[PDB]
């Protein structure tokens, strides 16, 4: 799962950003 | 740029402040339901928040339930690693179960395992808990140190686990980076990490998962696995060599975009005939990967020392043609 | 060929089973007829003659006299290491002071130094007591590990101590070594040292004696001492560069064989402008000493792999260029 | 051990002694039934034969048929070499043809190229007559020399030539070995060839064959051609790149086994899509050649040590790490 | 920055077009007002000014007077040779007269002596004639080929020379520069010259006059002369190792400020007890003069490639690791 | 026709040895 | 004392030895 | 007489540049 761990930091890394 | 550790001690302080007062939720998973599991959570997390580098592993007991599975697992798996298994792992299976004690009876600790690596192989444990990010683990696997965990999975389902744990680890991981290429080998894989864009993070991740958690090699004729998820399960390796799965040349590049599966077993596999032939392909690919600096990693003191000017390529330089000097002693004294 | 050890497991089992049962007496030493040093020289030995490689350091207590004759010295050489002493020392004595703790108030323990060393240098510390033949110390100091004790000297003699001791090499030989170039230059030493027929012994243990522990250098003009005996004594500092004793530069050859005196000062001294010029000149002397083999260490194990077949150098190799080849990296992704 | 050469001289005096008196019959082959043809093989040869290392090639004048049919080749060619050749060939042939003078007008000499070579590439010209052997051969193309003849193919068959003539080499071979790779790789084949059995012997002139004289290269997406034969005939241009023949990747150990035919177009080729390819494959097949003793190869003065001792490894040393001490000043005074 | 160049080609095209039209006079030196004397240097020049790169050395006769005073000088200086020289002169020029024919019967040729050196040692010989610059020469003594002259000095003082001859160096340069050490220090100094301002122009060319032309080595015990000049006059040899002149250790900083004098025995002389001990020493002077970039030379095609990008070393590591590469072979066939 | 340069060698070579 | 140390060395090993 | 040829440089090379 940890491909879905790299899934899971750009949405909250993106939505940080926006 | 974002920011990437430089020494051990930092990987301790930050990456655990970063990820402080975070415990594991996991009710909806299967199991985890028991009020005995919550409560070992809570023990095995508070010796993996509160660790500090250098310190030893402070050592977690064992009651009846997780041995009594531990002896379940780690029967059936000696019984078939002998078979359809890559062939670094037997000679070193029995070097940890003579020397570390990996037998049925007593579960190994974690320091046990720590001081024999570093003794040959140079690899130290770290508990841990909670979300592992990419970047906290890739920054730790770069400095020549695997991230793991103490505790193991559910007594509902031995068989398989939700989440790696312990046991996952110790018989699929551990085995497997115990080895000299294999170990240089996954180092390469975190060095190209140090700062890497999170486009990058998450490629040479899938390549982490494609190379070291689910991979195959091809020796003595006839082609084996080396996967760490291949070898931490008992139906996956009945899978694995099967004629289901569908089987190819590994290439770098081509397992960086090459999607994955959850829950299910996995039809996609990649064979590296040599980990030689491992390393210089993603090698290549490190090369085409654009950073505005590189990394080098120094043994004498853990470290690591960042590659943006010339000049840092200085005091790399006497340590390099130090032994190209001392090879001369070697290569004079001889004969 | 005399046994030599080549990991740091066998530095500690056989060097303290070839060394087990063995008080120190020095009844006819100066003072040692206190019942009080006796029992802490039990309680000393006992922590350093029971204790295992990768184990932290036993914290050991230290009472109100031990303190207070460490105010007495401790005070008196920083008033006074500010003059005579060499570079490196300051900025390093300051370094040591704000992070590890170096004060008149608190003794410093060994694990805090232990820790500081590994994180920047490299050097791990380990108690001892008992007679230190000249074979298991240079084995120890060949695997860049520094040999060390406990224990502190009299108090009826605080000035000078008839044999080395805690205060002694954490700020005589501690100071010293935390250097990038000098750390490199003691391990020259001690691999030269590896399985050396006793006469070489001699000679690197006098070289030791004659570099480390007594040693001068030329930095800023003026000429300023690093030996370690030279930054543990009081009486030696005034001594040291005053006009009286014999000052020439240094040389390897001729270093071994001058001989030494003992309970008085020293009046003759070598001196060395560059740490460059004191590596690469017992570099030199080391290419003279014959020897049936040659030494290489391996940082990344932490161990030592025997040179006496050609094969012996490939394991060496791929290492070798290995950087030579990551060096691309630093020089291609730059500019 | 067979006697091989190691510097330029013998390779000059012996095997033109070893080869004395000694013409050409080629009764049987077509054409050479003009005497006039037998009449130039006596000039051709006699310039050959008696010419010495270091002096300049004798230039050689050419009648009215030679550079009429050096018209018919010259022209087809050019507009033949736009389309499924390799792309190092076309500026370098662009570049020969500017500055070298390769024209349908002039037909070039022997001197001109020689000089063009080492001043950019480092290959020199030989003129020789007779039946070359295999070692000779390779002995000249192990010194970064090309043994070469400066006659011409019969006017009767100007299309194919029984054996390879002058306008074969300097349109087949030389355009392909002024390249910068390829030149290493050249070399890289006839340093191999030092002292090799005569097993081993015919090996490497398959490959040479096989590689060299008929060559596939794979770039810019496309695959082309750089074989010296490939490149030095029209009807095998048209064969070459057509879809009759059988292509397949390029492998050293299965192009030393497969056999060959002559005076008949060529059904199989091998393909290498790089040059670096290229060479560490042939490198790795030289690694498992055995031989009692190695060979090293020195541009300063044109020679050859040999390497059956440590110790001649060692005059080879301070050169090795002479230009990583003088990347030094290169890696300093930058930035 | 000047002009420098980059391939032994513009070494003749540029440098003899800068440099035309330009005849010697000296009238007012000792001699030079014979007509024959006149005629002579015309038809050197001739020789020497319409010579090109990569042909033969045109051999010019020589009638009674030359010979005559070339048996004087040479017959006087075996004599003396045998003492007051260095060791490295003695089975040089033993080899010399053997092979290249070095007697009094016979005056020797360049062509002789050019072929004789690159065979070994890789220096080509160039006659020249007029006033040479400090530049041009610089630029051709880096690129491992020594600038001459055919033509010899005046009848009327045979002892002595107003400006160096063809005797001078053919017995006082030729011998010295045919070591393997000796050239890749010559070398040396040529490297730092590419391009470096007029102020260091002058600098390394006090050391080339301090070290090439006059030299004192210690070997054997006693100090010995190896300098040009040192070893092409006869009343200097005389004065060279007496007691008069003063006599110091070698110093590149200290020898590029000292001055010279003209006309008169030198009264200073600096000392190199290993040729080894003079490159190093030079290199670090080289280290501190400061440039806009570097200099690499590349023997396979006798060019220079400049270094004022990170880029431009990539081109050179390939080769750089290539050794490396190959010292595998070396190191694994043996054994 | 290299390679039957390599097939000359060796019956001329065996057969000095023989 | 470490030269001491040396002087200890051998009297014990050549003693041993003899 | 070759520092005498670096001591002819400079002064015909800053006239020049003069
Ligand atoms: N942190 C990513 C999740 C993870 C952690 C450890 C593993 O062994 C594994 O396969 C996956
Ligand atoms: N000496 C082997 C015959 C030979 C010689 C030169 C060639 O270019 C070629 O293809 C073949
Ligand atoms: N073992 C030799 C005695 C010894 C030990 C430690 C020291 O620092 C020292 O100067 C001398
Ligand atoms: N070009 C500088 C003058 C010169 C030329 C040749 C020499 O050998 C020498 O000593 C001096
Ligand atoms: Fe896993
Ligand atoms: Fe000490
Ligand atoms: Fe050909
Ligand atoms: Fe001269």
């Amino acid at each position: 799962s940890l491909i879905e761990d790299a899934r899971k930091e750009r949405e909250a890394a993106v939505a940080a950003a926006a | 740029v974002p920011w990437f550790p430089r020494k051990v001690s930092e990987l301790d302080k930050c990456h655990h402040l970063v990820t402080k007062f975070d415990p594991d939720l996991d009710l909806d998973h299967p199991g985890f339901s028991d009020q005995v599991y919550r409560q070992r959570r809570k023990l095995i997390a508070e010796i993996a928040f509160q660790y500090r580098h250098g310190d030893p592993i402070p050592r977690v007991e064992y009651t009846a339930e997780e041995i009594a599975t531990w002896k379940e697992v780690y029967t059936t798996l000696k019984g078939l690693y002998a078979t359809h298994a890559c062939g670094e792992h037997l000679e070193a299976f029995a070097l940890l179960e003579r020397f570390s004690g990996y037998r049925e009876d007593n579960i190994p600790q974690l320091e046990d395992v720590s001081r024999f690596l570093k003794e040959r192989t140079g690899f130290q444990l770290r508990p841990v808990a909670g979300l592992l990010s990419a970047r906290d683990f890739l920054a730790s696997l770069a400095f020549r140190v695997f991230q793991c965990t103490q505790y193991i999975r559910h007594a509902s389902s031995p068989m398989h686990s939700p989440e790696p744990d312990c046991c996952h680890e110790l018989l699929g991981h551990v085995p497997m980076l115990a080895d000299r290429t294999f170990a240089q080998f996954s180092q390469d894989i975190g060095l190209a990490s140090l700062g890497a864009s999170d486009e990058e993070i998450e490629k040479l991740s899938t390549l982490y998962w494609f190379t070291v958690e689910f991979g195959l090699c091809k020796q003595n004729g006839e082609v084996k696995a080396y996967g760490a998820g291949l070898l931490s399960s008992y139906g996956e390796l009945l899978h694995c060599l099967s004629e289901e799965p569908e089987i190819r040349a590994f290439d770098p590049e081509a397992a960086a975009v090459q999607p994955y599966q959850d829950q299910t077993y996995q039809s996609v596999y990649f064979v590296s005939e040599s980990f030689s032939d491992a390393k210089d392909k993603l090698r290549s690919y490190a090369s085409r990967i654009q950073r505005p600096f590189s990394v080098k990693f120094d043994p004498y003191t853990l470290a690591i020392d960042v590659l943006d000017s010339p000049q840092a390529v200085r005091r790399s330089l006497e340590g390099v043609q130090d032994e190209l000097d001392t090879l001369a002693h070697a290569l004079s004294a001889i004969g």
